[PDB]
Formats: C-alpha cells, structure tokens, sequence
C-alpha cells in the first residue's frame, strides 16, 4: 500500500511501475505470477485495459484467466480479453472461482471439463472456504481441507476432484512455465544477442574530432543547399523549405509591398499639374 | 488443414490483403505531394513540373512495404515451426530424440530467419534506389476451383419473421454459395461475385457484410448479407480470401492556384500507376524469395543435414535411450501376455 | 503458355536488374567517393608527398 501510494498521485489511480515481491514459504511451490489491475480518473477502465494489453499482447506471456462461477462465464471479462489476444486459446489457462456460490441446481461441470469454452491449457476450479484460527487470522490448512471436501462431496465435480483445488494449480503453473522457458530459452538468447551486437558497433564508436568536423560541416553544407534550392533527394513534405519561402518573398511579397506604397491617383494628379 | 496448403494462403491471400489494409489517407498524402513539388522548385520557378517530386513521394510508399512483408516471413515461420512440431508427435515415444530433433530444426529456422529477412529488406531497398519509368505497364503518358470453405453465421436475417442459421459456405472465383451442411447435398443459394464489395459491421461477435455497388439488394430481398465469425482472425481471413476472389473492401472515409492543382493531379495519377506496377511485382516476388531462402532450404536441410547434426551433437547411444511411457505400457503388455496365455490355457470349453 | 509466363518474368527481370545494379554499385560507389575516399587518400600516402 505504501509503495503504491508513493508512486500513484491520486490514491486510486494506476501505475506501470512494478513492485517485485518474493515470498519463501512451505505453503508454496516454485512459481511466479504477475498480478495486474482487475477489470471494472473517469477513463480508468480504459487505463486498466491498456495496461493489461501491454502485458497480454506479448506472445510469450501466458494468461491466467480468473472468472467467478456465480456469473455468466460467456461474459467473463478475463476470458474476453484473453480471446482478443489469444483467439486460438493456446496461451490461456482458465481458473474458476466461487464454485460454492453457484445458484442451487446449477454447476460449472461443462466448463471445468473443457467442453463449453475450450482452452488447450484447460480449466482449474477453486473455492475460498475461509477458515480463521483462534486469533482470527487465516488458517490455510483448514481452508485447503474445506476445499478438498467440497470437490469430493459435490456430485458434479467429485470425478474431477484430483484436478481441482489450490494445490493442483501451483503444480500445473510450475510445469507449464518450465516447459515454456525451455521452448523460449533458445530463441530468446539469440534474438537478444543479435540486437546486442548491433548496438556494440555503435558503443565502441583526439583523432576523431578532425574527421568529425569535416563530416559535420559538409553535412551542414549539403543541408543548406538542400533547403535553399530543393536539390535531391526527396526534399521535405512537412514544412516549407527556406528557398521556397524566399521565392514567395520575391514573387508575392515584393510586388505587394510595392503596390501598397504605390502613388494613389488623386495625389499623383495634383503633383504633376502643379509642375506644369 | 495442412501446413503447406496454408503457406499458399499466406503468400497469395494474406500478403495481398495485409498490403491493401494500409490506408493511404490520400487527402493528407496529396498535401504531402503539393508541399513536395513546391520544395523541389523553391528558389527556382514554374515550368516544368518537378521530375524529382514524383520520385520523392513514390520512394516513401515503397518503404512502407517492409512491414507487411517482414510480417509475412514470420507468418510462414509460424506455420513452419508448427509443422515440425506436428511431425514430431510421431516420434514422441523417444523423448530425448524428439526434443533434440525439434531443437536442431528450430535452431536452423532462426538462422534462416535472418538471411531471408535481410534479402526481403534488400529487395525493397533496391526498389527505392532506382525508379524505372520505361516499364511498359507504367506509362500511359479465374478458375472455379474452391478458394475457401467454412461455416459462417448469417446475422442479417431479421430477428422477427426470419431466424438465425449456420450454413456451409463455399467461395470460388465466380460465386459465393452456402449449403445446409459440409456434405453439400442441399444448396440454399449461390451469389455471384460480380460488383460485390465488403464492409465491416460495428462492434463477442465479429460481423462483416457484402453489398452490390450497382444495385439495392445483393441477395434476394435482403439489402446486404451480414456474415459473422466467433473469432476476429477468422473475419480477417475471410476478407483476405474475398480479396483473392476479386471483391475488394470499400474505402470510405481551396486557396491554391489552378496550375498547382493540375500539377498535383498529374503526379497523383503517376504515383498510383507506378505503385500498381510495384505491388504486382512485390506480391509475386516476396513469396518466391521466402520459398527459396526458407521453405526450400529448411526442407532440404531436414533431409540431409539433420541426420548428420544429430550424429555429431551426441552419441547415437545416448539419444535413443529413454522411453518410459512406451516401456510402462509394454511392461504392462509384457505382464499382460504371460498372464493371458496361462489364463486361457487352464480354462476349457468342456 | 510458356511464352505468356516468360513475358511476365522478363518484364520483372528487365525492370529489376538495373535497380539492383543501381543500388549495389552506383549508389554504393557514389557514397564511397563522398565519405570514405578522402580518408583513404589521407591514410594511404603522406599528405606532403601525394
């Protein structure tokens, strides 16, 4: 909260500057995730979407799409943005929350079974059956047990219980991320090294001032001739050249400047008549 | 759909369409030109019209083909890398081999990626360096074979008195027909491609429409035919396919003395004309370049160098080693065999 | 049929090879003379002697 407020001017706005928190625990597997602003200034909705797109439009970015089961899954904001950048659903992993909150007599079996809104990486269900200890603080062991019981006792999900719940999700993410890195480690190192050596040629580049002067002045000279005469190549299309403006002075301004100073008929006639 | 057939679609349907899509914004372009002719002249005067202003504008346009052309190479790289991954599912039973094979081939692709892109760029650079005026096509002074088949939803039909149905559409160089299903046993209609154009309907569904420029209704009593797809890439693919069939998408979006307007009008016709010549060449030429430098090369590589690479990288003793999943099934089958033979051997029909 | 296709190829090639010669040689030689030439002359022989 403090680091966020430190950066964000208004206490409700967003920022692209990331916060990098690493947690070591016996309750977690080796896994990394980038949490982003949830979908919902006045243009905040667009700011959030724009931020999300910066991340998810990248090919190597895997999408963990979270949607609540007690809603219209076809209208899931997460699934909709995921379909926008990953139409083939090949880099999107679905997560279904709030399964215990579904309307009586309904269930998300068809989605959990990867049949309704098919994704190659599949769907995983979870439930937050919050348990508090004596002190009133989060009790994860009891919570994870309540979730296990829920899937095992649900007639629609019992057959899938071993592929549902919090512990399982971490394993899948751990596996897929590892495989994703293995696939990307050869191509990433090459694409970066190629763009790297090109920069090295520029970084490495007394004796150099004299040669620079000559080149700099000559550059200046051709630039000047270019504006003032329209010599090749391709001149300019955005702004009027020097020589062209001068041309306007010569053949539009000067004539007009003369005419404006020119003797008027009445004052011309009196002067001459006086002379005769 | 196969990999190689898709490549043909990339070359002769996608690439053209990607090109067509980059809007000229001509009104702002014409301004650029008029500014350009005044700048070549400038400090000099009048007749005749700046030869170099024409060249100036064209070189701008040709440079703009680097984007859609490089993208094309990637779209080919995508289908190529997809295909090696498809083929190697038949070798999945050997984890270290499929891995190492994928590795070496994927590697080779990225090496070829450089060289093909370089040549693609260079080819376009060559085009800007010299702008030939002696081309015969420059200076004034098909088959009914199926182009594409797919399911589409007609959204245009009224919510009342009509309905919504999915049809199996068949597009050819002459018509666009739709059937009840992919068996093509019942043809509901066949619509001629003559004088047809394409417009995109305003924004979970993506719709687009065909309309006849020369008459009111394009099919039957319905003004225009609205077609929809569940994904955005699909409508972009269909629009590209129609382009191949010759139905283009409709374009829709002074103080100066009369002599300049004439001067701008002449050069404008020239730029449009020359680009036509260039576009034709490049649409033809970039595929051939990709074909030769990437597709044909990778193909030949796999046949000859791949086996050699596999041998050098590691001993044949190591890479054909592990196969636990096959072994687990076979171990189950091996125990299966000894058991089933004894089982039936004791039992009898009696 | 062959005559037709060759016509198509010839037109592209007749058009394109000058462009290639232009870009790889003429434009290259030109650019060399303007920038690299003087430096090479300086590097080559003593300015007093040449």
């Amino acid at each position: 909260e403090a680091e966020t407020d430190r950066v964000t001017g208004m206490n409700k706005g967003i920022s692209s500057i990331p916060i990098n928190l690493r947690v070591y625990s016996p309750h977690v597997l080796n896994l990394t995730l980038i949490d982003l602003p949830g979908i919902t200034p006045p243009d905040i909705e667009y700011q959030i979407r724009e931020m999300i797109m910066q991340f998810i439009t990248r090919e190597n970015c895997l999408i963990l799409a979270v949607t609540p089961a007690n809603t219209d899954l076809a209208n899931s904001d997460a699934l909709k943005l995921a379909k926008e950048v990953d139409p083939q659903g090949l880099r999107t992993i679905g997560v279904i929350t709030k399964l215990d909150l579904m309307d009586e007599g309904t269930d998300a079996r068809d989605v959990l079974e990867n049949k309704l809104l098919p994704l190659r990486r599949g769907y995983v269900g979870v439930v937050n059956r919050s348990q508090k200890d004596i002190d009133g603080k989060k009790d994860i062991k009891a919570a994870m047990l309540a979730e296990r019981k829920f899937f095992l006792s649900h007639p629609a999900y019992r057959h899938i219980a071993d592929r549902m719940g919090t512990p399982h999700l971490q394993k899948v993410l751990n596996q897929q991320l590892t495989n994703h890195i293995r696939d990307t480690l050869p191509n990433f190192r090459n694409k970066l090294q190629g763009q790297l050596l090109s920069i090295e040629h520029e970084v490495e580049a007394p004796t150099r001032k004299t040669k620079a002067l000559l080149q700099m002045v000559q550059q200046f000279a051709v630039d000047f001739e270019k504006r003032i005469e329209g010599s090749g190549d391709q001149v300019d299309t955005l702004e009027l050249s020097g020589g062209a403006s001068i041309n306007r002075i010569f053949h539009e301004r000067f004539p007009f400047e003369i005419v404006k100073m020119e003797f008027n008929e009445k004052e011309l006639r009196r002067e001459i008549s006086y002379a005769i | 759909l196969s990999g190689g057939a898709s490549i043909n679609r990339i070359f002769h349907e996608r690439f053209p369409f990607e090109i067509v899509k980059m809007e000229f914004n001509e009104k702002e372009l014409r301004r650029e030109i008029s500014y350009a002719i005044k700048n070549i002249h400038g400090i000099r005067t009048g007749l005749f019209t700046p030869d170099m202003a024409f060249e100036a504008i064209v070189k701008k346009q040709i440079v703009k083909l680097k984007g859609p052309s490089l993208k094309s190479v990637d779209l080919v790289i995508q289908e190529l890398i997809n295909t090696v991954k498809k083929c190697t599912k038949k070798l999945a039973n050997f984890p270290r081999l499929c891995e190492e094979t994928e590795r070496i081939v994927a590697n080779h692709i990225r090496e070829r990626e450089g060289k093909t892109k370089d040549q693609v760029l260079l080819l376009i650079d060559i085009q800007v360096s010299y702008i030939n005026t002696n081309h015969e096509d420059f200076i004034g002074f098909v088959g009914n074979q199926v182009i594409r088949k797919g399911w589409l939803t007609i959204s245009n039909i009224g919510i009342m008195k009509g309905g919504s149905k999915g049809y199996w559409f068949v597009l050819t160089a002459e018509s666009l027909s739709w059937y009840k299903d992919d068996e093509e046993k019942e043809k509901k209609y066949m619509l001629p491609l003559d004088n047809l154009k394409v417009r995109d309907v305003e924004k979970s569904k993506h719709i687009f429409a065909l309309f006849n420029t020369e008459q009111r209704n394009v099919y039957k009593d319905y003004r225009f035919l609205e077609l929809a797809c569940d994904s955005q890439e699909d409508v972009d693919s269909w629009k590209a396919s129609l382009l191949r069939a010759g139905v283009y998408p409709d374009k829709s979006v002074f103080s100066m003395d009369p002599q300049l307007e004439r001067q701008v009008e002449t050069i404008r016709n020239l730029v449009d004309s020359y680009m036509s010549i260039i576009n034709k060449c490049i649409r033809d030429l970039i595929p051939k370049t990709i074909m030769h430098l990437m597709i044909n090369n990778v193909k030949d590589f796999i046949n000859s160098e791949l086996l050699a690479q596999l041998y050098s990288s590691e001993d044949q003793n190591t890479l054909m080693e592990e196969s636990a999943e096959q072994a687990q099934r076979r171990d189950e089958m091996l125990r299966m065999y000894q058991a089933l033979k004894e089982a039936l051997g004791i039992i009898g029909d009696i």
